């Protein structure tokens, strides 16, 4: 199966095997046993010209594996700002909830990558999203003693 | 009593080192040659818990110089106090670990462990007297982190009647080089909470934070956390290299601080916190002194003390000052703060002063807290840790070296549960 | 003679030996080398504490133990050099880091033969040995537990001995240990059996005199051992000089402790003056005396008005007169309220040694003519035990600092038996002063 | 919740000559003075008391939620001479003789057999001792460092211990005493941890259970000063004190309610981490003697077991 071989060329960062392994008909939106898609680890790595490429040939934007990650929560997990910016030009749900009630805000306040903060909040991040243990991505910056973040987090008027 | 193996692994580990080596050097008269050249016999009365003695009134650091990328060798011996080092205690590999716990600790690191240790056994059959081993690493990378706690447990193994202390470097977004260092760290605290006595928790969050919001340094450089670094290290080593009656060695450093065998982290504090060429236009006073070292900004580790509760306390003053002023402001400190001291620890704040201050300072005062509000810094690293591990984020770096997913799970159950034994006693009472 | 061995364990055992034989030197005309001038007199009251070589060198009949080098060096090296069997100063070289497990085993048990075959060449020149002084810190890992295991030794190799005890009982001014209550309840459970008669010296009545009547701002060891070495010489004068009250340990026993697990008496010590505090008119037998009863004086922290006495010596020095001594007593008796037992008789027993009492040449204290200790046996006593208690109390709820007892082959448990023994003796004084 | 109860022993031919008098002196049914000072326990057997009698008190309603798929712990303590053989084990094959083990292993296989209608039992058996903190296997001699690893959530368990398949009562006694030949003894130098898994599956219903009873036989606390314990001896002396005091902090912690509870402190209490938390019954069996020379040592007992409370 061609699916299973584009999954492993997005996570690996192998660009020519991508435009290969799709060319012979290999599925876009194929997932692997977690429900990973080839955006969802392209975005996770690092791998920009695979998501722009991935985006640009029918990939959901929005896809969600068995945890409820959507590509632009791996992306502003990592701190992968150029990925995170085109997810948001394409449609990406700013506000997407996963399995733990965390939304891309939560996990790019938690991993202190403050521009992609500044990127998510300009695209209208919920400022007021609770996590499973009703945490917004302010409440977080406050009990860590994060200025910087709470700063940020505050600005929006 | 006397001797200490002092051992620096990886590249933040030997940059730090290199800084203790060179302030301790410069505080008790050591030149770059290795011969005394001080004006007091107090700077040679404890000489021989970090110096050898050579041949031709030379004096020669028991240090132990490890790293798995090949240029720290070249840095350190390009360094001011290079030439001081014994050659044959410098242990370098040259594939690097890549950033990578599990490339230090069972890989790269595990090809490299028994020529150290064979180093290790050289200094410590040579002692009249072990204390114990002190070691300078951070826990971000993999050298320092990986290497470091496999170096830890061996050393424990070969000696467990010895002291293993740590100054361990604690990694933060605000300098950092990864998304991996809360992993690197996390599976280092698991080691640190079973193999140490003592560790000085030297949070890069919070030597960020002071060279930016209090010294003004609008890019903070290593150099500029180094700074601050060394002057915690040496004050947090005075009781140790000077005569004095209170923790004057390293296990009754740790009988007076360590209550319960997990809580050994320590939050060290300095003041007057200084940037690099900063005329002192004035010294500081007692009182000053007193309200600086136990201020949450004069703190190494970026934890706030007022959101938790004080086991034990080791207050070092230095420079000329009165006695009879220190046991008062000391008293004072107690007295009007007293609901952030157990009550179930008497007399749980113990107070040095010695006569001889750091460079450049006429003034000094160091605080090494055992606080369970630095459960705050354990749960910072837990959330980032946690948040990689849910989306299994670069597991396969990991696993790819050997190590199995179940040493994730099982360091992050540990961190915790150390916050949460950190907790209980921040809720305990004597009643 | 009837010798008395002198046992100095740990560091503050060390240092206040070290002050207490520079007195007795002093007292008895002995230069630092063990040499004697002219008046010699074998048949010398002093004999009983010092033995006699061939050159006319008189040396001490004490021992000096650490786990550690670095005090005893100093006395190896410092002005008694020459004064010490060489072979009666013994060191270690790792201590036992504040821990009364070390001490007592893990560490003291290397030492301890070597220590009692030391102490058996000195028992061996004795003709009449009549027992041991064993000076030691209660706080310290080898002042506790190096003490009591060395008491257990002795017990068992001098059956019928006397040992008698000078405990450094523990301040928070000059504390270098956060367990020191351990070590204190540790110690006195396990010594308890095997001491006759033991003075706490407590360092912060010490502590509180110096500052008060020497007016020095921050005492140190040398100002607080000095002054303890002073005090410790007024109790042991008359084991070394030819008197009437306390002439053998065995006596100490008979005046002091008329109940065996109640022997802790209270020492008060009056005058003390500072050197620098010139001048004042010399003080009177009555002065001195009536100084006795004031809680001011005493080398423990209590209150005597709370409680009973069972036992009262007084044991003057200097040009006191004995019709005057008579008198003082009486005034004592009449105006003051001091309660005895309603089984001990209220009588007050006295020595008078006719010497001027002797201080340190340059020291902060100064020569006076007469001067008295009292030596009693109250239930008052009782308050320093309950301060110690109830800081162990404090730290063993929690099990605090407990994984260094249990690191060091001691059972939990024993921390438990130690705190019960406590508990009987508290309530052995609640029964007594009642 | 912990139950803690205490046996008394009757005294034995080579202590009758001995001349000790009865320093045992009982209270209700719970309370035991020693000294004109009580002592509380949740049961006080006397030596009248059967084994019948201590097996229904301390073990019977652990085997009833075992084979409900629950966890249970006991734990055997006490001296030299204390009972413990006696109390655990007993005249192994006889009926009345027989103690607590035998009873748990009956009543096991009574439960077995009267089940056989939509229901599958496997009765798997793990014997380990903890020597000078080693994880060391009874069942396999070459298993001398087990370590203690946790699954996906976080429960610890034993890595690669011996499992054996039991279909009867023999099986087990069997299998206790080849372990038993593998201890480490000079009187036990090390703590031992027998694990009796029930499991279960109704064909019919699909549904399956697992109940885990661990039989933790404790070796008694040493006053090193005394026996005067060097080397080797010394060092097993610690772990066996260390690991007492873990269990006490950890048992002291449960009975008092406290959200952190130390089971980190031991790897004996990590090992019963599973067992010993949450909604599983746990009895403290504490051995005494009732001689006047074994006052000490019985007054030593006494305070483990007020510990666990
Ligand atoms: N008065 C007096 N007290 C002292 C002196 N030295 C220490 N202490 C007290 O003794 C206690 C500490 O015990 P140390 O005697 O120093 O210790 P140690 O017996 O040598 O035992 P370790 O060092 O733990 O092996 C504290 O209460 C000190 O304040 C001294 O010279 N004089
Ligand atoms: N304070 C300080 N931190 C440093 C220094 N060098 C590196 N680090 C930190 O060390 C961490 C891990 O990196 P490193 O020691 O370089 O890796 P290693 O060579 O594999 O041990 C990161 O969190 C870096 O910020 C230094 O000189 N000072
Ligand atoms: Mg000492």
């Amino acid at each position: 199966d061609l699916g299973k071989k584009l999954l492993e060329a997005a996570r690996a960062g192998q660009d020519d095997e991508v435009r290969i392994l799709m060319a012979n008909g290999a599925d876009v939106n194929a997932t692997d046993a977690s429900g990973l898609t080839p955006l969802h680890l392209a975005a996770t790595y690092g791998h920009l010209e695979i998501v722009e490429v991935l985006l640009k040939h029918g990939a959901d934007v929005n896809a969600i594996d068995i945890m409820g990650s959507t590509p632009l929560h791996l992306a502003a997990l990592i701190g992968h700002l150029e990925i995170v910016e085109v997810l948001l030009k394409h449609g990406a749900d700013v506000n997407a909830v996963d399995t733990w009630g965390d939304t891309p805000l939560h996990l790019a306040a938690i991993m202190g990558h403050l521009e992609i903060v500044e990127v998510l909040l300009k695209h209208g991040a919920d400022v007021n999203a609770q996590d499973k243990f009703g945490k917004t991505a302010f409440d977080i910056s406050i009990d860590n003693g994060n200025e910087d973040l709470a700063e940020i987090l505050q600005k929006l008027n | 009593m006397r001797e200490i193996v002092h051992i620096q692994a990886g590249q933040c580990g030997n940059q730090i080192g290199a800084k203790f080596w060179e302030v301790i050097s410069d505080e008790h008269g050591i030149d770059p040659t290795g011969s005394y050249h001080g004006d007091s016999d107090l700077q040679l009365e404890r000489i021989n818990v970090y110096y050898n003695e050579a041949t031709g009134n030379k004096y020669v650091p028991r240090a132990i110089l490890v790293d798995l990328e090949p240029g720290t060798m070249d840095s350190v011996r390009s360094g001011p106090f290079g030439q001081i080092f014994r050659p044959d205690n410098f242990i370098f590999g040259q594939s690097g670990a890549g950033n990578n716990w599990a490339k230090g600790h069972y890989t790269e690191g595990a090809e490299l462990v028994d020529s150290v240790l064979d180093v290790v056994r050289k200094e410590s059959e040579s002692c009249d007297c072990l204390q114990g081993f002190q070691l300078t690493h951070s826990l971000g990378g993999g050298t320092g982190s990986g290497m470091g706690t496999l170096l830890i447990s061996k050393i424990r193994e070969e000696y467990p009647d010895r002291i293993m202390n740590t100054f361990s470097v604690m990694p933060s977004p605000k300098v950092s080089d990864t998304v991996v260092e809360p992993y690197n760290a996390t599976l280092s605290i698991h080691q640190l909470v079973e193999n140490t006595d003592e560790t000085y928790s030297i949070d890069n969050e919070a030597l960020y934070d002071i060279c930016f919001r209090t010294l003004k340094l609008t890019t903070p450089t290593y150099g500029d956390l180094n700074h601050l670094v060394s002057a915690t290290m040496s004050g947090v080593t005075t009781c140790l290299r000077f005569p004095g009656q209170l923790n004057a060695d390293l296990r009754k450093l740790a009988v007076n601080m360590v209550p319960f065998p997990r809580l050994h982290f320590f939050m060290p504090g300095f003041a007057p916190l200084t940037s690099r060429g900063s005329q002192q236009y004035r010294a500081l006073t007692v009182p000053e002194l007193t309200q600086q070292m136990f201020d949450s900004k004069n703190m190494m580790a970026a934890c706030d003390p007022r959101h938790g509760r004080y086991l034990t306390v080791a207050t070092i003053f230095r420079g000329r000052m009165s006695m009879k002023e220190v046991d008062e402001q000391m008293l004072n400190i107690q007295n009007k703060n007293s609901s952030y001291f157990v009550e179930w620890i008497p007399n749980n704040v113990k107070t040095a002063v010695c006569d001889i201050p750091p460079r450049g300072l006429k003034m000094s005062s160091t605080f090494i807290g055992n606080s369970t509000a630095i459960q705050e810094l354990f749960k910072r690293i837990s959330e980032q840790f946690t948040a990689m591990f849910r989306r299994k984020a670069f597991l396969h770096w990991y696993t790819g070296e050997g190590m199995d997913e179940m040493e994730f799970t099982e360091a992050e159950s540990n961190m915790n549960d150390l916050v949460s034994e950190y907790q209980q006693y921040q809720d305990a009472t004597a009643d | 003679m009837r010798e008395c061995i002198s046992i100095h364990v740990g560091q503050a055992g060390v240092q206040i030996g070290n002050a207490c034989w520079e007195l007795y030197c002093l007292e008895h005309g002995i230069q630092p080398d063990g040499q004697m001038p002219s008046d010699k007199t074998g048949d010398d009251s002093f004999n009983t504490f010092f033995s006699e070589t061939g050159a006319g060198k008189h040396v001490p009949r004490a021992v000096f133990v650490d786990l550690e080098p670095t005090v005893i060096d100093e006395v190896r090296t410092g002005t008694y050099r020459q004064l010490f069997h060489p072979e009666q100063l013994i060191t270690g070289k790792e201590d036992a880091a504040n821990n009364y497990a070390r001490g007592h085993y893990t560490i003291g048990k290397e030492i301890i033969d070597l220590v009692l075959d030391r102490i058996r060449k000195l028992a061996d020149q004795c003709t009449g040995l009549q027992g041991f002084l064993v000076f030691h810190s209660f706080g310290g890992g080898t002042g506790s537990g190096f003490t009591s295991l060395l008491m257990e030794r002795l017990s068992v190799d001098y059956g019928k001995k006397s040992k008698l005890e000078f405990s450094i009982y523990p301040a928070p001014q000059v504390s270098t240990a956060v367990v020191e209550p351990y070590n204190s309840i540790l110690t006195t459970h396990t010594t308890l059996e095997h001491s006759d008669c033991a003075f706490m010296v407590d360092n912060e009545a010490i502590y509180d005199i110096c500052r008060r009547n020497l007016d020095i701002e921050r005492p140190t060891y040398t100002n607080l051992n000095r002054l303890i070495s002073q005090i410790v010489s007024s109790i042991t004068a008359s084991l070394r000089f030819d008197g009437a009250l306390n002439v053998d340990l065995t006596e100490f026993q008979t005046n002091l402790v008329p109940y065996p697990r109640i022997h802790f008496p209270l020492a008060t010590y009056a005058p003390v003056i500072s050197a620098e505090k010139a001048y004042h008119e010399q003080l009177s037998v009555a002065e001195i005396t009536n100084a006795c009863f004031e809680p001011a004086n005493q080398m423990v922290k209590c209150d005597p008005r709370h409680g009973k006495y069972m036992a009262c010596c007084l044991l003057y020095r200097g040009d006191v007169v004995p019709k005057d001594v008579n008198a003082a007593i009486a005034t004592i008796k009449t105006k003051r309220s001091i309660q005895f037992v309603d089984w001990c008789p209220t009588g007050f027993k006295v020595g008078i040694n006719y010497q001027p009492p002797t201080v340190v040449p340059g020291g902060d204290l100064a020569k006076v003519q007469r001067a008295v200790c009292m030596l009693s046996n109250t239930t008052a006593i009782a308050e320093a035990w309950a301060r110690l208690d109830h800081k162990f109390d404090l730290m063993y709820a929690k099990r605090a600092f407990v994984h260094w007892y249990v690191g060091e082959g001691m059972e939990e448990g024993e921390f438990s038996e130690a705190r019960e023994d406590m508990a009987a003796l508290e309530k052995d004084y609640e029964e007594v002063g009642v | 919740n912990i139950k803690v109860m205490c046996r008394f022993r009757p005294l034995n031919e080579s202590e009758v000559n001995r001349g000790d008098k009865y320093i045992a002196k009982f209270q209700g049914e719970d309370t035991v003075v020693i000294a004109s000072k009580p002592y509380a326990f949740d049961r006080v057997f006397q030596s009248s008391t059967s084994q019948e009698q201590v097996y229904n008190d301390a073990a019977k309603k652990i085997v009833k939620d075992v084979l409900e798929g629950y966890n249970g712990t006991i734990f055997a303590y006490g001296q030299t001479s204390s009972g413990k053989t006696h109390t655990m084990e007993g005249k192994l094959h006889d009926p009345e003789g027989m103690g607590i083990i035998p009873r748990i292993v009956q009543d096991i296989f009574n439960y077995i057999y009267s089940m056989d209608e939509n229901l599958e039992f496997h009765i798997k058996v793990s014997y380990f001792e903890i020597y000078l903190d080693k994880i060391r296997d009874l069942l396999d001699v070459s298993k001398t460092n087990l370590s203690v690893h946790e699954d996906k959530n976080r429960v610890p368990y034993v890595k690669g211990a011996t499992e054996r398949f039991v279909s009867s009562p023999d099986e087990v006694m069997d299998t206790i005493d080849e372990g038993k030949s593998n201890r480490h003894v000079a009187s036990s130098r090390s703590h031992s941890i027998f694990l009796i898994n029930v499991k279960q599956e109704n064909t019919q219903t699909e549904q399956k259970l697992s109940g885990k009873l661990y039989l933790v036989d404790l070796a008694g606390s040493e006053k090193v000063s005394k026996t005067g314990a060097e080397g080797a001896v010394l060092d097993e002396a610690k772990n066996i004190n260390k690991s007492l005091s873990a269990l006490g902090n950890v048992i002291s912690a449960l009975a008092e309610g406290s959200t952190y509870v130390p089971y980190r402190d031991s790897k004996m209490t990590r090992i019963l981490q599973d067992s010993l938390g949450g909604n599983a019954r746990t009895t403290i069996v504490i051995c005494c003697s009732p001689s006047s020379y074994n006052e000490s040592e019985t007054k030593s007992t006494l305070l483990f077991g007020q510990r666990a409370k």
